[PDB]
């Protein structure tokens, strides 16, 4: 019923680029408060950012400028565009729900 | 009032001196937009709206043309040509309770932003899902008004703040509100640079023999030029002599 | 001086609530024997549509309103808002206009012995209050003799005393020796011939004559070519 | 950024101990904290939102309580398949900000 | 971000054809002399394009 699936994760070189997919079931993610979220391994977890359901989008202080997030609205996936890799940013990204719940994805590698 | 439930309060009709609100070092944030912060006494509108709602401190900076937030798009949505002032200053001692305040609510989940000026009071449980709620919460079910919990112990950006909102608009219709200008003590029998209500000049000012109509303001010589006038502030009517003056 | 006055000796409606209209502004007349009439009523619909204007005195004070107020078919009296004020044998004379959303009034009141017909002579009918309504007023209605008068843009002649009061004055468009008078600007003028104005024979038709041609200007062939 | 560090980082417990952690917040957050369980090799789990309403489907011998400007976890019981990491993240304020983690193990 | 171009973000009056105004002195909005401190109606004159 209910379950998010994550793709899109691979190897990257520095000062590439890459994009990140979130599909889900069961619920209408425009209604509700979507987030990325990377644990780089060694060490806790640690936010990145979140978007609004009217479409306001905001991001961590050490992303500015370099990632974007955004959703298609027909298949219902939502996405996080990120240039300009850099080596601390190696982590195992998932996609949540901000609140009324929590919902995690199975997670995905991105290795720079 | 809560901040999704403001009141609007229309001001109109009196005078207004805004002097004393930026010379009063209570208000921890005093910012204009569209217009300077001093000369408001000389400016005339034809209404004004007085919104008032308390958030908290972290919020603050959110009322603002150009700017988002949570109270910018679910709350209070100011326009990008927005002209005007906010009045802002911290309302820890008034709206803090021991164990924490729910009497202010705030709207979270909506599925569009608010457009400008906007007041929603709905209280309709929100669809998060496919679902329908039913008016039960539930999963994917979210009661759209939640509790500030406003503590007298809490931090500088959770402490409520008590935020008014003015706004200033202008049509073709005689402005029905305006500023106060400081009028200095009246001069007599001297050559002085004067102004009134509708006229300036110079010349001495002498008292006079005429006897004006209760709703007379000015008076008027042959030769369409100003020879009498009646103070704004005193039932007196005055003479304009012109100033002493010829060739060499 | 150039404004919205009455023309002498011209047409005015005699009454004993019709809705009339609002053209240039309104000179109203009223002869009251027992406080009959008791205030009017300024819009355009005035059916809770849009602001319309409500003074009502209710015999203790005048009541001024602007609100969009739900008016009945026939308003009589027995025996979203911007703005709100709370202040035969008699003559009372009243003066409506509405410029640049400016509602001026100006009133005159006078004792009277004759009731056949409205007095002859003269009398200046001084402002009292002035509204900042900003409204469109196209009709009106009068809430319960009286008569309607109208008002037209002509130049007028004013005769002040000592006292600053008009005591009479000239009418430049009712006949050539008022234009004499407001030509030489003397109530009173001397013998001899002067000029006053200018004869035009107005026209009475309008005609457009253009070729006949079925035929259209291949603009299409220019505007939507394929290739510039 | 806001300031927040939780204490201990780890500790060891036998089955059915009394478990007690803290979570230490240098500016006072009135009620947004929330509970989370990573299990090693899977996301962390949502237990205790608003730091005092229980998630569904969470059993009750999860418990948060408020103690002034610090947020105290409960555990009644430990059991062998409880082994994962204890973070508190306060909710609100932008970072939103999540802790370097508790670990507690059996032994 | 680049912060090194400045403009003068507030001054009491009007600057005269062909005049060149470098200073420094901490804006006065109030009745309150600033001395040299930043603050409540005491603004640095320079702002920062960014
Ligand atoms: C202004 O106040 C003075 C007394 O303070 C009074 O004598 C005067 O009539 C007032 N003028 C008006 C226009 O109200
Ligand atoms: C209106 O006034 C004219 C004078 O210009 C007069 O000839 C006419 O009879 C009047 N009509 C009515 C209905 O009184
Ligand atoms: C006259 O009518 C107005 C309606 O706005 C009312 O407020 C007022 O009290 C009335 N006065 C009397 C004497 O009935
Ligand atoms: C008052 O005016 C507003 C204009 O936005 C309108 O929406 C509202 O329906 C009006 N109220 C009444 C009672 O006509
Ligand atoms: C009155 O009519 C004019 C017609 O040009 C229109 O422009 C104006 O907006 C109207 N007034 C109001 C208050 O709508
Ligand atoms: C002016 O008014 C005085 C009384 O105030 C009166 O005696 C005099 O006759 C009046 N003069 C004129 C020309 O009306
Ligand atoms: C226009 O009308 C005249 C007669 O009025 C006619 O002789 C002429 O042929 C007409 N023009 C065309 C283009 O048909
Ligand atoms: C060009 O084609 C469009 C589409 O049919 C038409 O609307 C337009 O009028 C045409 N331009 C001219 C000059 O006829």
């Amino acid at each position: 019923e209910v379950q998010l699936v994550e793709s899109g994760g691979g190897l990257v070189q520095p000062g590439g680029s890459l994009r990140l997919s979130c599909a889900a079931s069961g619920f209408t993610v425009s209604s509700n408060y979507m987030s990325w979220v990377r644990q780089a391994p060694g060490k806790g977890l640690e936010w990145v950012s979140l978007i609004y359901s009217g479409g306001s989008t905001y991001y961590a202080d050490s992303v500015k400028g370099r990632f974007t997030i955004s959703r298609h609205n027909s298949k219902n996936t939502l996405y996080l565009q990120m240039n300009s890799l850099r080596a601390e940013d190696t982590a195992v990204y998932y996609c949540a729900r901000i609140y009324g719940d929590y919902a995690w994805g199975q997670g995905t590698l991105v290795t720079v | 009032a809560s901040v999704y439930a403001w009141n609007r309060k229309r001001i109109s009709n009196c005078v207004a001196d805004y002097s004393v609100l930026y010379n009063s070092a209570s208000f921890s944030t005093f910012k204009c937009y569209g217009v300077s912060p001093t000369k408001l006494n000389d400016l005339c509108f034809t209404n004004v709206y007085a919104d008032s709602f308390v958030i908290r401190g972290d919020e603050v900076r959110q009322i603002a043309p150009g700017q988002t937030g949570k109270i910018a798009d679910y709350n209070y949505k100011l326009p990008d040509d927005f002209t005007g002032c906010v009045i802002a200053w911290n309302s820890n001692n008034l709206d803090s309770k021991v164990g924490g305040n729910y009497n202010y609510l705030y709207r979270l989940f909506r599925k569009s932003n608010l457009k400008p000026f906007e007041r929603d009071i709905s209280t309709e449980i929100y669809q998060a899902g496919s679902t329908p709620c039913n008016g039960v919460e539930g999963f994917n079910c979210y009661f759209p008004l939640q509790s500030y919990g406003f503590q007298p112990t809490n931090g500088v950006g959770y402490q409520p703040y008590r935020v008014v909102v003015l706004s200033f608009e202008l049509l073709h219709a005689p402005a029905t509100v305006c500023g106060p200008k400081k009028s200095t003590n009246l001069v007599k029998n001297k050559c002085v640079n004067f102004n009134f209500n509708g006229l300036t000049g110079t010349g001495v000012l002498t008292e006079s023999n005429k006897k004006f109509l209760p709703f007379q303001q000015f008076g008027r010589d042959i030769a369409d030029t100003t020879d009498a006038v009646r103070d704004p502030q005193t039932l007196e009517i005055l003479d304009i002599t012109p100033c002493s003056f010829g060739g060499v | 001086t150039q404004d919205l006055f009455l023309p002498f000796f011209s047409n005015v409606t005699w009454f004993h609530n019709p809705v009339l209209p609002f053209n240039d502004g309104v000179y109203f007349a009223s002869t009251e024997k027992s406080n009959i009439i008791r205030g009017w009523i300024f819009g355009t619909t005035l059916d809770s549509k849009t602001q319309s204007l409500l003074i009502v005195n209710n015999a203790t004070n005048v009541v001024i309103k602007v609100c969009e107020f739900q008016f009945c078919n026939d308003p009589f009296l027995g025996v979203n808002c911007t703005f709100e004020y709370v202040s035969f044998k008699n003559l009372r004379e009243f003066v409506f206009k509405n410029i640049d959303g400016y509602f001026k009034i100006y009133s005159k009141h006078t004792p009277i012995n004759l009731v056949r017909d409205l007095p002859q002579g003269f009398s200046a009918l001084e402002p009292l209050v002035d509204l900042p309504i900003g409204i469109n007023i196209t009709r009106f209605q009068t809430l319960l003799a009286y008569y309607v008068g109208y008002l037209q843009p002509r130049t007028f002649l004013l005769k002040y005393n000592e006292n600053g009061t008009i005591t009479d004055a000239v009418d430049c468009a009712l006949d050539p020796l008022s234009e004499t008078k407001c030509t030489l600007k003397s109530f009173t003028v001397e013998k001899g011939i002067y000029q006053t104005s200018n004869f035009r024979v107005q026209p009475t038709e309008s005609i457009v004559r253009f070729p006949n041609i079925t035929n259209l200007c291949p603009f299409g062939e220019v505007f939507n070519a394929t290739r510039f | 950024d806001i300031q927040m560090t939780q204490s201990p980082s780890s500790l060891s417990a036998s089955v059915g101990d009394r478990v007690t952690i803290t979570c230490q917040a240098s500016q006072d957050i009135s009620n947004y904290l929330n509970w989370y369980q990573q299990k090693p090799g899977k996301a962390p789990k949502l237990l205790i939102y608003d730091a005092s309403n229980l998630e569904t489907g969470v059993p009750s011998r999860f418990s948060g309580s408020r103690s002034g400007t610090d947020f105290t976890f409960t555990i009644s019981s430990l059991q062998p398949e409880d082994i994962a990491t204890y973070y508190c993240h306060q909710y609100d304020n932008l970072p939103l900000t999540f802790g370097g983690g508790t670990k507690v193990e059996i032994k």
